[PDB]
């Protein structure tokens, strides 16, 4: 996996 | 909202399981045929993927048939190509089936693979 | 073939134009019902991220119905929420939400939601 | 975009 898009 | 995180892999394992059904013939609902060839395949995902299926498929009479016949010129193995492409974002382009992939994606509307295609063919000249 | 060549956004772009498609009610096979609100969904995205929707859609009665009602405990804000990310590998996760969230993904079977929410709660005790 | 996957 999860990130900050 | 812009506060949202992001699972990175999510989209290309939604296409590996949408592959996965097509593999299962799991709620295909059309049938494409090239020539004597028949392939079997989602709506969406052809229209997500080509100007021609967008075109087909949101028309108000077309939308609603379970076969699409496709010009007798267009080549089924180039067709096939472009089908596993569509499903898994690989592209199977060989010196052998440049031109019919070539040919095929500009039928399809399918501008990222002619342009490929092109370069591959500019870069032998 | 091992020569394929990849195109990097393809599965992204994919996503992006079911969503619109989505937006638009264009090919939409389902209506999920959960309590008092109804959402349009096409059946294969929603088999392609969720544990449970494969189990219904794949069962040889309950993939030809046009209607879906969820448990009533569901909460739809949850539900669209997980809705959203399917379409689009976003999720809206907020303190005000989060609970309605986890486990609104639980009942999906949606594991990589479950786990960041896990994460998500556990940095705040 | 293209690439070698
Ligand atoms: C694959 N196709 C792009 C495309 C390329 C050439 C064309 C075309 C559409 O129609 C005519 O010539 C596409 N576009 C979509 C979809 C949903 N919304 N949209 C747009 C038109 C709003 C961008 C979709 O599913 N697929
Ligand atoms: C979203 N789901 C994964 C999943 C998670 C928990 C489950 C589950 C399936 O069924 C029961 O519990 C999924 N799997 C698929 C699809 C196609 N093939 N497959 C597998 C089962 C061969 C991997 C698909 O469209 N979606
Ligand atoms: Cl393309
Ligand atoms: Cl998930």
């Amino acid at each position: 996996a999860w990130v900050i898009p | 909202a812009d506060s949202c995180i992001q699972f990175t892999r999510h989209a290309s394992d939604v296409l590996l399981n949408l592959n996965r059904l097509r593999s299962r013939d799991i709620l295909t609902d059309v049938v494409i045929v090239v020539s004597r060839e028949q392939f079997r395949a989602h709506k969406t995902v052809l229209m997500a993927c080509s100007g021609l299926f967008y075109s087909i498929f949101t028309d108000q009479l077309k939308c609603n048939l379970s076969v699409i016949n496709l010009d007798p010129e267009i080549n089924p193995e180039g067709f096939c190509i472009l089908l596993d492409f569509m499903y898994t974002s690989r592209l199977n382009l060989r010196e052998g089936n440049i031109m019919a992939v070539m040919a095929t994606a500009m039928y399809l509307q399918m501008e990222h693979v002619v342009d490929t295609c092109r370069k591959f063919i500019k870069a032998s000249e």
